[PDB]
């Protein structure tokens, strides 16, 4: 027998999209607690 | 039935750690303050594994043939890769050893770890260790004896570097990883060779194919021997044998429960475990058995000589277990397949007892030095008594198991190559000496410089029961260990060991208890071999001098070649096509007459090579 | 499908210049939604992807006067990498939240080089291949030169110069194979089915090699990499190190093993000794380098040698080891350079001896970084080891292949040297004094942990049951290597 | 160069002479091996 990636992907990627949009909101250090910088490395 | 969900054994602890891992990353504060229920959860997982392994061991001693259930892991056109499990009796034995020691030590470390950050990460690491080693044991083939054989190495890296606040633990973990990656280099070359030559990796076909090919030509005699010692170069790193021994004692900067698993017959045993499951590559090669045997012998003499002059208890037990691993590797070398594992099954118990007692006393020391802990046992009855039992185990006094182990191996060494006897014999004397000065300096006398839990002490008794009762499954009148573990009158020999052990314990009694000789002036005098063997046989300084300097200088030797001889050559292209532009513009000079020249004289050359 | 996949990010990127704002917040959500929708298009066009050849190809005609055709094509050899870019560029965008300096240009160029990275795999025309190979220059140039680094001047200039002057023989070679005979092919398949004489097979081969060995940096064709990957922020770097090197490796496979096999059989030992040189060279230069990022860049240079060896073998296993290594390093190095960027953001420092014991307060990045570091080296249970093992097995199964294995296995010892020394130098030990008064970053906001967890799930799922990634191209790689052995 | 100031503190490694007689060994090593490989 053999296992296929197709239903695995179909089950994972909606969760990925939703959690991506969710954890986009959850944030921290970069907002105000520190980090006067601007994401440039100079 | 069982034997179908045997793959379930590594998965329950792992799963536990996995969950708890997702609990240490996400929801950190809860799982950091949720200390004991996670502990007993992981303990329940390991207990299910222990019961499962015990039922397998009982069904296998009762009677059955092995049941392997493999699966194709990595595929290609013609060849294949298999990765599953087999359950032979040796695997069940090592499995039950791992599970019992891990359960008892997890209970122990419920008490060793006081109010302390890292009480759950510890058990996560330790359950990952359980999964890794339990999966190493259940292995039909060799590729799966590299996967878990390195997962256990990284888990040792983690456990050693638990107290990342410190500096010595970091260096120790780096060292104990790099040395095992040298071992990986060896075993990886060996695996790739044994696949290049034979065409399979199953520990049984690998011997049939080798003897078949060597009956014909196509590789011999040292073209089947170079890729058989490389396989042995893994255990040399993982079982701490000569010359890759420096990593083990420096791994004692980590905690004591850790140092009790990965110095019992749980991790370092993996080396000899490999040597057990590869005798159908070594039996048809007497050119390397000798190498293995003398390696183990020199390791034994090393670890016996270094531990005497040490004063740190844990760092002394390190060289002790190195020596006992040397005895086992010796037994592996000269023939004996069912006598090295007896010492293994005995050494996974009393050495763990000694480490756990060391953890108890060093925990009740408010350190770590035998010179600054005098007569205990006025407040440490249980720990002292059980330490004493484990101390009797690793020496003569025949009712204890270690005599029944270090009599079979010595008999095998005497019947075959007795020259290697009379060095191992005095080495057993040295064992009897250092292990009893470790007691007379530590649990008897007057408490020199300047009190025992319950959870921390039950495991010591539960392991004292084996360490007194394991010897009686050997005993060559009704030997059951040799019949259940097979490879694919004696008083003149045995009593000599007890007599030499009596010499050792007597010289230790009259020298550290009262000290009618001069322990200081025997070394504060002409004798310089206290400095030597207290600088631990300068190997450490040797490697730190010639090897660590080598790569560290070669890296610059290459990098400046990179930044100058390679980079400058191409930046020179930009320089050239820049200075060309800087110097060609002078052709343009701001003169109409110069154009009048190089307009019509710019041509009239185009007529000369034309007609 | 592929045309929608390539043009929707670019077309939707042209909306950003007229998109409301008060400070710069609603741009990144738009970019992320575009990336996620396009990844959904990938995985939904992957349902109708049966698993030997182009399982879907949509041709058209722009210029019949040359031979230029918009010949998109998926394949077993090109679909994993399409998935990889669609996932990892999305996560770069999900890593580039704090970008406040010119975010419009950021999330325009990032989406432009999101179609400029799926196109190079979903293209079968040798002129459009050149087009898509070339259009990574200006976006990467601006991504390096504006935000990221102090030496970014020299880095970006050197990048664009070398990846133009060595994006140079690709067109020449496509032409040189296009008009050998009496057919103006300009197509992968139609041009692989032609009989090329040895006298210029091994010349067009070197033409391909000068291009495919600077982006897949080999012996000296690497000096752009430390400067372009050192002076670069994290989300830029995830793309630059996880896709473009894979672009070089992919194009090397498809243009030098299906299309010049007779010269491949004669030059492959060169690739092999070059690969082991690459490993040892990069590992030593990484253990010597002290900053923080150049180290991991040389680690990437080290890890590419397995690809060189696996392609320069000739069995059905080394090729899969190469592709598995590619999909592995794309997932590993991304998390590594992300964590390096984060550590710099919290410390405002890269140099190692200038910081220590930071893992007492910043004790969330330490675990994630330790895990990705264990994943860098050939640790079992992960895809970094399956690739190495398959490379060793497949190559040895085929320069009297016993010395080169001995030299390539030195990496097994030599990778943890600098990785664990880096960990020791940074996170272990006692906390620094007030010399580090940057307030140790509030340990990885959940948003970083999600990035690395979603990069660290697929890698373990591969390392345990690798066939998941190998089910994709067992057929295509089988046909390729059957061809390349049929010649010999 | 002056940037490489750490435990990597070997003095006689940045000089042009030592760089030359190091690059000689490295280039000759790869060259001996490419000749070994072709033939
Ligand atoms: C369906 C298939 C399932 C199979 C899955 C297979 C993969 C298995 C993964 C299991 C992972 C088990 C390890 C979990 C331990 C996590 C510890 C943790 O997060 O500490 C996180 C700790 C959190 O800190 C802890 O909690 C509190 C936090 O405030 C305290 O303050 C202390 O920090 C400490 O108590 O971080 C640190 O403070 C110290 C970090 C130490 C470094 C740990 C890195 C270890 C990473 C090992 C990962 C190896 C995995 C790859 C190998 C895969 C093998 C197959
Ligand atoms: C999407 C995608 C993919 C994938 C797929 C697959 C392959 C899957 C698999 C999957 C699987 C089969 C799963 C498994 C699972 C596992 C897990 C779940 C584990 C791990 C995780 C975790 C748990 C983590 C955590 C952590 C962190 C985060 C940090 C550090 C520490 C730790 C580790 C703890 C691919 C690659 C194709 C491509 C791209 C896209």
């Amino acid at each position: 027998a053999v296992i296929s990636v197709k239903p695995i992907l179909l089950a994972m990627t909606p969760v990925f999209i939703l959690l991506c949009l969710f954890f986009g909101t959850r944030n921290g250090f970069y907002d105000t607690d520190q980090y006067h910088g601007n994401a440039a490395a100079h | 039935p069982l034997y179908q969900y045997a793959w379930l054994i590594p998965v329950l602890p792992l799963l536990g750690a996995l969950i708890v891992g997702f609990g240490l990353i996400a929801f950190s504060e809860t799982t950091s303050k949720l200390r004991r229920p996670s502990a007993i959860f992981i303990m329940a997982l390991m207990a299910i594994a222990m019961g499962h392994s015990l039922t397998l061991f009982w069904s296998q001693v009762q009677g059955h043939l092995p049941y392997t259930q493999m699966i194709e892991w990595a595929a290609a056109g013609n060849l294949h890769i298999a990765m599953g499990y087999v359950i032979d009796p040796l695997a069940a034995l090592m499995l039950v050893i791992v599970t019992t020691v891990a359960f008892l030590v997890m209970l122990y470390s419920d008490g060793y770890m006081a109010h302390d950050p890292g009480y759950v990460r510890f058990f996560a690491y330790l359950s990952l260790f359980g999964s890794s080693m339990l999966g190493l044991v259940v292995s039909p083939n060799l590729v799966q004896v590299y996967i878990f054989w390195e997962l256990v190495g990284m888990c040792s890296y983690l456990l050693i570097g638990f107290w990342y606040d410190r500096k010595s633990a970091a260096e120790a973990a780096q060292k104990a990883f790099v040395t095992n990656r040298v071992g990986d280099f060896g075993l990886l070359l060996g695996m790739v060779g044994l696949f290049w030559a034979t065409g399979t990796f199953d520990f049984a076909g690998m011997g049939d194919r080798l003897t078949e090919l060597v009956n014909t030509g196509l590789l011999s005699p040292s073209l089947a021997a170079i890729l058989a010692i490389l396989v042995f170069l893994g255990p040399v790193a993982k079982s701490a044998q000569f010359p890759l021994h420096v990593w083990l004692p420096d791994a004692m900067e980590g905690p004591t429960p850790i140092s009790a698993l990965i110095h019992a017959a749980t991790m370092v045993a993996a080396g000899v475990f490999l040597i057990a499951r590869m005798f159908p590559v070594f039996e048809q090669l007497p050119q390397v058995m000798t190498t293995i045997a003398w390696t183990g012998a020199f390791t034994a003499f090393m670890g016996a000589t270094i531990a005497i002059t040490q004063n740190d208890i844990k760092k002394s037990l390190a060289y002790s277990t190195i020596s006992q691993l040397g005895y086992m590797v010796m037994g592996m070398g000269v023939g004996a397949y069912s006598a090295g594992l007896f010492h293994l099954m005995t050494h996974a118990y009393f050495k763990a007892m000694l480490f756990l007692g060391s953890g108890s006393v060093i925990h009740s020391m408010e350190a770590q030095d035998m010179r600054y802990m005098g007569g205990l046992r006025k407040y440490m009855p249980i720990t002292g008594a059980t330490f004493l039992v484990g101390c009797l185990a690793i020496s003569g006094v025949p009712p204890f198991a270690g005599f029944w182990s270090k009599d079979e191996i010595l008999g095998a060494v005497f019947h075959a190559n007795p020259a290697m006897w009379l060095l191992t014999w005095l080495t057993a004397g040295l064992t009897a000496f250092y292990m009893f000065r470790m007691y007379f300096m530590t649990f008897e006398g007057k408490f020199r410089n300047v009190e025992s839990p319950w959870t921390m002490t039950l495991p010591l008794v539960v392991l004292a029961i084996p360490s007194t009762l394991i010897g009686f499954v050997g005993t060559p009148f009704n030997n059951l260990f040799e019949v259940f573990i097979h490879a694919p009158e004696f008083l003149i020999l045995g009593g000599s060991s007890v007599g030499i052990g009596l010499m050792g314990i007597t010289v230790a009694y009259l020298m550290y208890l009262k000290g009618t000789p001069s322990p200081q002036a025997i070394a504060k005098a002409i004798q310089p071999l206290y400095q030597f063997s207290l600088h631990k046989w300068y190997f450490d300084e040797l490697y730190e001098a010639v090897f660590i300097k080598g790569c560290r200088r070669l890296a610059r030797q290459v990098l400046e070649v990179d930044y100058n001889v390679v980079d400058g050559v191409v930046n020179l292209t930009g320089f050239v096509t820049m200075v060309t532009g800087e110097g060609l513009k002078y052709l343009q000079n701001g003169r109409a007459q110069f154009y009048a020249l190089i307009v019509l004289l710019a041509v009239l050359g185009f007529v000369i090579f034309s007609v | 499908w592929l045309t929608t996949i390539i043009l929707f990010p670019i077309v939707a990127a042209l909306a950003i210049p007229f998109i409301p704002t008060g400070k710069g917040r609603p741009i990144r959500w738009y970019a992320l939604a575009v990336g996620l929708i396009d990844f959904a298009l990938i995985v939904y066009a992957f349902t109708n992807f049966y698993d030997p050849g182009m399982q879907l190809w949509e041709s058209y005609d722009w210029i019949p006067e040359i031979g230029l055709r918009w010949s998109v094509g998926a394949d077993g050899l090109s679909m994993p990498l399409i998935l990889l870019t669609g996932f990892i560029t999305t996560l770069a965008i999900l890593a580039a939240w704090p970008v406040t300096l010119k975010p419009r240009l950021f999330y325009f160029l990032m989406l432009a080089m999101y179609g400029g990275q799926i196109a190079v795999f979903a293209v079968q025309d040798m002129l459009v291949f050149f087009l898509a190979w070339e259009l990574e220059l200006i976006p990467v140039y601006l991504l390096l030169a504006i935000w990221g680094g102090h030496k970014r001047q020299y880095a970006a200039t050197k990048f664009i110069l070398y990846t133009a002057g060595s994006s140079l023989f690709i067109l020449v070679a496509g032409l040189a194979m296009a008009f050998y005979g009496d057919t103006v092919s300009f197509d992968m398949q139609t041009l692989a089915a032609k009989d090329y004489a040895l006298g210029f097979q091994l010349l067009v081969y070197a033409g391909f090699l000068v291009a495919y060995g600077v982006k897949l940096p080999i012996v000296p064709l690497h000096t752009w990499l430390p400067d372009a990957h050192g002076e670069a922020t994290a989300p830029v770097h995830m793309l630059l190190a996880g896709i473009l090197l894979k672009m070089g490796g992919y194009a090397l496979i498809r243009m030098n093993v299906d299309m010049l096999p007779a010269a491949h059989a004669k030059f492959a030992p060169v690739l092999v000794i070059l690969g082991v040189v690459n490993i040892i060279y990069a590992a030593l230069t990484s253990y010597a380098q002290r900053n923080l990022k150049r180290k991991i860049a040389y680690s990437s240079i080290s890890h590419i040698g397995f690809v060189l060896i696996g392609i320069a073998s000739f069995t059905n296993l080394g090729m899969s080891g190469a592709v598995l290594q590619m999909v592995s390093h794309g997932l590993i190095g991304a998390s590594l350079f992300f964590l390096v960027g984060a550590t710099y953001d919290r410390t405002h420092t890269l140099i190692l001896e200038e910081m220590g014991g930071v893992g007492q307060k910043m004790k969330k990045i330490f675990a994630m970084f330790t895990a990705c570091s264990l994943a860098s080296l050939a640790l079992p249970g992960m895809s970094g080891f399956v690739a190495e093992l398959m490379v060793f097995i497949g190559f040895a199964t085929s320069p009297f292949r016993v010395i080169v294995v001995f030299l390539a296995a030195v990496g097994v010892i030599l990778t943890p040297i600098y990785l664990l020394s880096m960990l020791r130098e940074i996170f272990y030990g006692p906390e620094n004094k007030e010399l580090v008064e940057h307030e140790a970053l509030v340990d990885a906001e959940p948003r970083e942990v999600f990035i690395i967890a979603c990069l660290l799930v697929p890698i373990i799922g591969i390392g345990l049951y690798p066939k998941l990634l190998t089910q994709i191209y067992d057929a295509t790689t089988g046909q390729v290597i059957a061809r390349a052995r049929e010649v010999l | 160069a002056t940037d490489f100031r750490a435990i990597m503190k070997f003095d006689g490694a940045d000089s042009p002479a030592m760089i030359a007689i190091s690059a000689v060994l490295i280039l000759g090593f790869i060259a001996g091996l490419i000749w070994w490989a072709l033939h």
